[PDB]
């Protein structure tokens, strides 16, 4: 009865995907306790711009 | 049992048998900084024993024309001990202090000074005598560290203030008749939860003689006055390298 590229066909979908979502910042990020860490395999430091 | 009294920190022991009681600077025991109070982000340093003692910095001979001296503190203590250091090394600085004068003398002499804490004890000049000159206090004045400086008009605390209301700050009596020491035990105090040990003094010790020294001739006439302090809960932030000012 369709042709079901015609039934999948996300063609019309009227909402935007987003992945990001508002949260609360009534105040600045607070900072929690940190300790030494000498461990492979983690390296938060190296990005990649 | 108030007259006789051991204060014991770190490594050192201070003793005293005719001391007056303590007194609490605006009651209130030395603390370490909250974690709502504090800005600073890094862990600090809380050396503890290595630097919560007592430094025995200076000694000044009391004269019966002895006008009176004063130590800026949180520098006092700089260069000298590990507490030093942590506080050339550091940016921000923060404790607490018990201050410990002493001075004896016989039955037979007799004499009173005023021992005071006067937080952000700004000092002036006489403004070139006539008042128009608008001079300023030299670093050699404002911050002389140990051996403190000696006041030029303790009338007005050489910053155009009454000596006679210098009581309502923490202070105590070195009366002669009375006792031989003075012991205030003084919390952090500022408008910030830590601050550079090098150019900001949080307070200065107050040393004055209101009721002049005196003996009949013949009685040892060298009459010392030796300064003894002892940070509390020091806690340190903000490393580089080491400064000197």
């Amino acid at each position: 009865d369709r042709v079901a590229d015609v039934i999948e066909s996300s063609i019309g979908d009227s909402v935007s995907r987003a992945l990001t979502q508002a949260l609360p910042a009534p105040t600045g990020q607070n900072t929690q306790v940190s300790s030494h860490r000498l461990d492979t395999g983690e390296v938060p430091a190296l990005q990649a711009a | 049992s108030d007259r006789v009294a051991q204060l014991t920190i770190g490594n050192s022991t201070i003793t005293t048998q005719e001391a007056a009681n303590i007194i609490v600077g605006y009651g209130e025991w030395p603390s370490y900084c909250s974690d709502d109070d504090a800005t600073a982000v890094d862990k600090p340093t809380r050396p503890d024993v290595s630097v919560n003692r007592f430094y025995t910095l200076d000694t000044k001979l009391w004269e019966k024309s002895s006008k009176g001296w004063y130590w800026k503190f949180p520098d006092v203590l700089t260069e000298t001990g590990v507490f030093g250091q942590n506080a050339q090394f550091h940016y921000l600085y923060r404790s607490g202090f018990c201050i410990h004068v002493q001075c004896n003398a016989s039955k037979f002499h007799q004499g009173a000074l005023l021992v005071a804490i006067l937080p952000e004890y700004v000092i002036g000049t006489v403004a070139g005598g006539t008042g128009t000159e608008d001079s300023h206090p030299p670093y050699k004045q404002t911050q002389p560290g140990a051996d403190g400086f000696e006041l030029q008009h303790p009338y007005v605390l050489d910053a155009g203030i009454p000596i006679s209301q210098l009581t309502v700050c923490p202070h105590q009596w070195i009366n002669l008749r009375t006792n031989n020491c003075a012991t205030i035990i003084v919390p952090y105090m500022n408008t910030l939860p830590f601050d550079s040990a090098l150019n900001h003094c949080n307070f200065g010790l107050l040393v004055v003689p209101i009721s002049p020294l005196d003996f009949d001739q013949g009685a040892t006439p060298v009459i010392p006055i030796t300064i003894t302090l002892a940070p509390m809960c020091s806690e340190f932030a903000g490393l580089r390298q080491a400064v000197t000012q």
